[PDB]
């Protein structure tokens, strides 16, 4: 009894979550009309973290949707699991989107913002128990980075003991797809570092990269794109659903990752990937899923952690395997890579275990770590900023939301702080 | 659901907009009398049975261009209402088309579209086309245009307009009424899309294999391109693309918001065997000048802000690396105070292929929109051009004639060097 | 896979090149219509369906050669963007076909060669023909190489030319143009296979048994030694030869780059009935003069690095029997400095018949190139020819008038001779 | 449990490395689709010194394949025993051969070194023990004797300990099958002095009259003659794979042989070898064996013992013998012809004993020595290579790579002193 309650936001965080709850049904085994059907009863033993109940047996995700416009929902409306959804989670405007970040916080983001923290209040108080909040939104946007930070602050306010974790997107490196992300990503920098908790970074670049290399796919769409973040958010929430060795919930992350309050974004991988012919190949072990997590390729950030040095590492065990084994291999590539950790912080990486593994793989693994990496990230967007910031231009698109110049200046400010407050603990 | 308003002036417009509304039908699957053998709502209304309706309005101050519509087989799909023809058109007089004859017909259009405003829960953006050379096109475009302004305020007001061609041209006037408009459109259009017919007619010899085009054919190009960037609306998508996100990312500045228009591909039959037809293709096609919509050279100028639109069976996989092949071939200047320059948007709605057509059922296209000082050159040419007219007087005893006062010459000539001033401006660097 | 890129110039280059398809499709499967009834992707492109697409340009300024393929029986297969023909051809003028009409079309051919680039993942090189009397050959064919030397830089660029004949001459202001072409070849091209015609004709009467033949015959004979180039890119073989191998091991010095070929057995369908045709055979018959495709006699000079080329039954144990046989040979010579001197590749894939050939079915056959110090002959002939009509000033006029500067007569003239010195310092011995 | 990495490089190195994996993979019984079907329990004692198993019931040879361009590799792949190989271990360029030693070492060896060294990593610390590293390539080429020069190097410099044992196949003198050999040998040869432990030289002039006077083969192809190196390294190994009465693996090789750092350059022979049709007449005991593998005419390095002396030398034998016969012939061989030995090392001749022959041999034998007759090897090239270099023209397509004109003043005087060096030692 540790419900978390789900929201999604924007054209990235709806279409990320459609793809999440078929997931998560299939683990559970719920048919998708609502009802179970599955084949364990260890599935029914704490579905109560993600579904509430319906009359009849039926069960209904803690899911809110969030967006600007109908058209993104219509789609989810007629998706294979769209059934599930419930019909009044489904809360809208009726403007464009924008894709500014001052239109969608101030202008449509007060309407907003008021219809939907009832919609939350439903599903916060209608259960025994909270432990925290799960959020998917994209950065580079005007909707989910505008509306998403507004309601973070909100959840923040009324519920300060609850885990504010949030699943984000970040804009591009190399080639993206808004020439004023700078702005938007910026801005919303400055909210989401002092109000959230535990924030992962999601690189589109590392999805097409991880997909031609590992998988082979020739055409890799974004429904493959948002299977393979979904299985990241599922193995982390797998810890609270079902029994194992060593269990590691949400609060035990953030307590053993996060050394200091704003030093919190985080990197994630997953294992083991393989390509559909090489698979027969390999012989799929602990130490094969190690060699696979700590791969610079298979981290969904583009940012190369041999360029900066680790902080924190964590990673999560799941299927019934040795302990030793695991212990072992935690040792081994610690001591091996000194060269990469913090002097001043032993034991840097930790470790858990979970009895079952998802479908059709007898043994999963899930990878996070913080490290000083992040810094090349944001430079990429704070260089691209000052070249933006001297042609004031744009900020006139801005200003018709009320935005004042001072915004720009202390979202940079703020965030170049955070640039140099990883650059101090490096020593 | 969600609507866009389609407003057409001139003879241009309206038969562009008969170009238009053919596709349309052809893309939605709609019989020419409003019945069928989804996106409907977006730009049409229904009525009960089975009868749709355009959500459109064809102006003009001569009836022969309407009354071919109303005789038309298409008559049964228009609503009479919309169909407003006037009774002598400004006769290419900018003067005529604004102040005498304009503001007979004015308050009447007014009514009609407003009341298709009503019908439009969620219109959120109009389409209006012109001819800047003609009369009607340029005086009662710009007086629409100020109403409007002031009758809807912060709703999304794009256009597509023919600029003058650099050497071919019809009109001896025409350099008068291009640069009159051009103070109307600054600062009351949200943002209007520049092309010309010369480069039209070149595209569609060499590209589309035609020895002598006419009219028709280039209009149904032009609907091509305002199909491709409805479709984001209308149609499924993995990447949706919203007027008001075309309006934030397109336009640096507000009054250098002037796009430029490109789509690929744009080939016949029996060339379409030979070439595969890739993601990278296409996209390495939309960057060659030869392909623009307007005859100037983007080498001229550099590169601020684009905005790329797929089609059907495109992959978001082929699409970042077709990209970042474009950003390596530095034959192509972007300016450093603008790295990313893009957005793309992605559908799965092919293109619609029209009987007695002149394009090749290709599974995948791709539409093109982007901001560059090389329409800096076209400004110039057309500076130049008017100046050798006023020295002389040329021709200033017609507009005075019909209410203009000469004061507004050399303003709308301080306005066009003010405009010149700013894309050169932006064109400097730090 | 890997891709070589084909660019043809002028009527031989078109004539050549109908020889070379013929064979390459009448070799892997592939019907004139471009569907089959592997290797392919070297030679050949895929658009889908079954249908396939050669990767060659073909270029010349007057239309006759053009649309004898265009309509010919083999105009399905090409690409109509890959036939390129001008209006007026050059009259044999290397300056009108250099700076007055070349330049009107270079441009041209230049984006659909680097068009052709992109489709190709593993480019190698390029395969470029000429005819050295030719106006359009000599003219155009230097500024073609110029670009691509700038365009392209280290990408191997062979060519394969007709140089003109000790005696046999069609054209009175041949001279001319293979000197000033001379100069643009030779800093450029990474390497030019030399043949001449008079040879050739005299190869097709003795070895093949013909009383008259045309110009048909010779190029199928052409097309026999460029299949045997690539066979080792194409199919299998005991010890591949890629094209980076040929250009070191025949290349000595920067500017000795000139191979000589020669191609064996040369048999009527008739005589190759009574004859085994082993290895030992074969290998015997390339090192005649009698044999060789270029009217040179190599015991006037030296041997420089050679290259052999085995297609079929061919093993390789027999392959070092025959060669050491080779150095045996006192008749041969070689210089002190080049003791190795050979590079031998085996493949398995054997030679390919013509419809209405006039080569026979053999089951083994080899190919030959040679660097020599006897080509300095042919240039002797031809630097002696040139001073007598220049030392009357016989034909200046034409090529003044077409835009050259009367001062790249000498200079020509000068890059020749230190070519003929580079000659004779090499062969020369310590 | 001594695992051996065995890769392969070049156009020559790939084809004998398909023909030597059929070696092995017969001699222990494993289908070419992987899997074990063999006939006796001790072919899966020490399976694991060349293999590495998959979870599906499959067997993975311990290779890594390097090219600098796919033709090669796709022959490999329509090769019987295709399947074999892991998918992953092939890496390939995108370019030409060039056959350029210099193009080889820093144009293309520098981008495919980093990519080949971490795929040999994976196989390099993925077993419980590793004991040295196998190389099949060529000198007269410009891909494995450039590139497979620069991965010597770094395999030197990430793992010192272990044994760098090469097998090479040296130009031919008589019939040279490329024109710039003298420059490609030359400057490998100094790359393989002074990182390699071990070196074998193999000519193809040998081997094709070994096949020409003994197996009567009237054309003998590449099959037939990468077939008689093939059991050269079989025979090697077969001391790690198979018990016997008196082991002796690389390392006791080594030592023995191995006088002084630099004189290591070793011929090898095989023996029995008989035409297919007079083996009948053939009586085949231990002394016969003896008899071959000293005969000048069985050494498939086309360097006379004879014109030079002996240093060291080793035998070894396999199958159920009296070890007494082996030791007495040693002793009869050494004393026979001592003119040909050095006075001041007594016991020239090592011997070693191995249970379990090869297939189709009930007895055979294997011989590897050390001699100065590699004079005549280095003075043909260093002969040629004087005559090449005073004609410094065919250094203009080394130096556009990068190569400095002084490597080539380097090469010559190193080699030339281990000519030197081997002459002051015949005294
Ligand atoms: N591309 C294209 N341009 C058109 C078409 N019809 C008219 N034009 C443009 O319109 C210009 C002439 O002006 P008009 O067509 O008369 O437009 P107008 O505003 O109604 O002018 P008036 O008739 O005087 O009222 C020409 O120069 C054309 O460029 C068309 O069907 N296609
Ligand atoms: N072997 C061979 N040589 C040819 C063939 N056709 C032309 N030639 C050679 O080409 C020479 C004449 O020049 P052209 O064929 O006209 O080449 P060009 O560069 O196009 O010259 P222009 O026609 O003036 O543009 C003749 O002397 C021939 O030697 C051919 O089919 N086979
Ligand atoms: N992986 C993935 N990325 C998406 C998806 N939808 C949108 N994005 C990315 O999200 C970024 C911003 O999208 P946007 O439409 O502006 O989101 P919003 O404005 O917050 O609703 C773009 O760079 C897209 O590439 C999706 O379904 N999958
Ligand atoms: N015995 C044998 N020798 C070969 C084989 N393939 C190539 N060679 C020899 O290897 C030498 C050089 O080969 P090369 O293709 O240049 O190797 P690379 O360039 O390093 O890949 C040549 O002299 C060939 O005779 C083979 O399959 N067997
Ligand atoms: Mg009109
Ligand atoms: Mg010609």
């Amino acid at each position: 009894v540790r419900e978390i309650v789900h929201i999604q936001a924007g054209q990235c965080g709806n279409q990320i979550g459609a793809k999440f709850w078929e997931v998560i049904s299939d683990e559970h085994g719920i048919d998708p009309t609502g009802s179970y059907h599955g084949d364990s009863d260890l599935q029914l033993e704490r579905i109560n973290v993600y579904y509430n109940e319906a009359t009849g047996g039926k069960y209904v995700p803690r899911a809110i949707l969030v967006d600007l416009e109908p058209g993104t929902m219509d789609s989810v409306r007629a998706g294979q699991f769209g059934q599930l959804f419930r019909p009044d989670n489904f809360v809208f405007g009726q403007s464009g989107a924008g894709n500014n970040w001052a239109k969608g916080y101030y202008t449509e983001g007060q309407e907003l913002c008021e219809s939907i923290l009832d919609v939350i209040r439903k599903e916060a108080e209608s259960c025994d128990c909270l432990q925290g909040f799960q959020l998917v939104h994209s950065l580079g946007g005007g909707t989910g980075a505008g509306l998403g930070t507004l309601l973070l602050n909100k959840l923040r306010e009324e519920y300060p003991d609850r885990i504010l974790s949030t699943y984000s997107i970040v804009p591009s490196p190399k080639v993206s797809d808004t020439v004023v992300e700078p702005y938007n990503c910026t801005l919303s920098v400055h909210q989401l570092v002092e109000s959230a908790d535990e924030v992962f970074c999601i690189d589109n670049e590392a999805l097409y990269d991880i997909c031609f290399r590992t998988l082979k796919l020739t055409t890799p769409t974004y429904g493959d794109l948002n299977h393979l973040v979904s299985m990241v958010m599922s193995g982390t929430t797998c810890a609270l659903r079902f029994p194992g060795q060593l269990n590691s919930d949400l609060r035990k992350l953030a307590v053993n990752l996060v050394p200091f309050p704003r030093l919190h974004f985080f990197i994630v991988g997953f294992a083991p990937l393989t390509s559909r012919g090489s698979q027969q190949y390999r012989a799929l072990t602990v130490p094969e899923l190690t060699s696979q997590l700590f791969d610079n390729k298979n981290m969904m950030a583009a940012c190369d952690p041999r360029r900066g040095v680790y902080l924190t590492a964590s990673a999560h065990f799941r299927g019934r395997m040795s302990s030793k084994e695991v212990d072992e291999q935690m040792l081994n590539i610690q001591a091996r890579n000194t060269s990469y950790f913090v002097e001043w912080i032993p034991s840097n990486v930790k470790s858990a275990i979970c009895d079952i593994p998802p479908r059709g793989l007898k043994m999963a693994a899930t990878f996070i770590g913080n490290t000083t990496a992040f810094r090349e990230l944001f430079t990429r967007v704070d260089s691209q900023f000052q070249k933006m910031y001297a042609r004031r231009a744009f900020i006139h698109w801005y200003v018709n939301e009320g935005l004042e110049t001072v915004e720009f200046d202390e979202a940079r400010s703020n965030m170049t702080d955070l640039i140099q407050e990883y650059e101090m603990y490096e020593t | 659901m969600r609507e866009v308003i389609s407003i057409h002036v001139g003879q241009a417009g309206v038969q562009i907009g008969n170009g238009c509304w053919e596709l349309y039908c052809l893309e939605h699957g709609i019989q020419p009398d409003g019945q069928l053998p989804d996106a409907f709502n977006t730009f049409f209304s229904e009525t009960g049975a089975g009868k749709h309706v355009p959500r459109a309005v064809f102006v003009d101050l001569e009836p022969t261009v309407v009354d071919e519509v109303r005789t038309g087989t298409y008559r049964q799909l228009f609503h009479p209402e919309q169909l407003i023809s006037g009774k002598e058109d400004a006769a290419n007089n900018y003067a005529r088309g604004h102040y005498t004859v304009g503001k007979e017909i004015i308050d009447l259009t007014l009514d009609r579209i407003r009341k298709l405003a009503d019908q439009c829960t969620g219109l959120q953006g109009f389409l209006i086309f012109h001819s800047f050379g003609g009369g009607t096109g340029a005086g009662f475009g710009s007086l629409l245009l100020e109403r409007l302004s002031v009758d809807y305020g912060k709703k999304s007001k794009l256009e597509f307009t023919v600029y003058p061609s650099p050497q071919v041209s019809t009109a001896i006037v025409e350099p008068y009424n291009s640069i009159l408009a051009t103070h109307s459109m600054i600062d009351h259009s949200d943002c209007a899309f520049m092309v010309d017919n010369e480069a039209l007619y070149d595209l569609c010899r060499r590209a589309l294999d035609i020895e002598r085009p006419t009219y028709t054919n280039l209009n149904r190009l032009i609907g091509q391109v305002v199909s491709s960037l409805t479709a984001s609306l209308r149609f499924d998508g993995a990447l949706n693309v919203d007027f008001t996100e075309f309006q934030t990312n397109l336009v640096p500045y507000a009054r250098i918001h002037f796009p430029i228009c490109s789509y690929a591909p744009v080939i016949s039959a029996e060339k379409a065997y030979h070439e595969q037809l890739s993601v990278a293709e296409i996209t390495n096609s939309l960057f060659e000048p030869a392909n623009m919509m307007v005859k100037c050279d983007p080498r001229h100028g550099k590169y601020m802000a684009c905005t790329l639109l797929y089609r059907g069976d495109v992959v978001p996989k082929d699409v970042s690396a077709a990209v970042a092949t474009i950003k390596t071939k530095r034959t192509i200047q972007f300016v450093d105070w603008c790295p990313t320059g893009f957005k793309m948007g992605i559908n799965y709605q092919p293109p619609t292929v029209v009987p007695g057509g002149d394009l090749a059922k290709v599974q995948r296209a791709v539409c093109m929109l982007a901001n560059t000082t090389a329409i800096a050159e076209a400004w110039s040419r057309l500076d130049h051009k008017f100046d050798l007219m006023y020295a002389k007087r040329a021709f200033v005893h017609w507009y005075v004639g019909e209410g203009m006062e000469e004061a507004e010459f050399p303003e709308a000539r301080e306005d066009l060097a003010l405009l010149e001033k700013d894309y050169d401006e932006v064109a400097a660097e730090s």
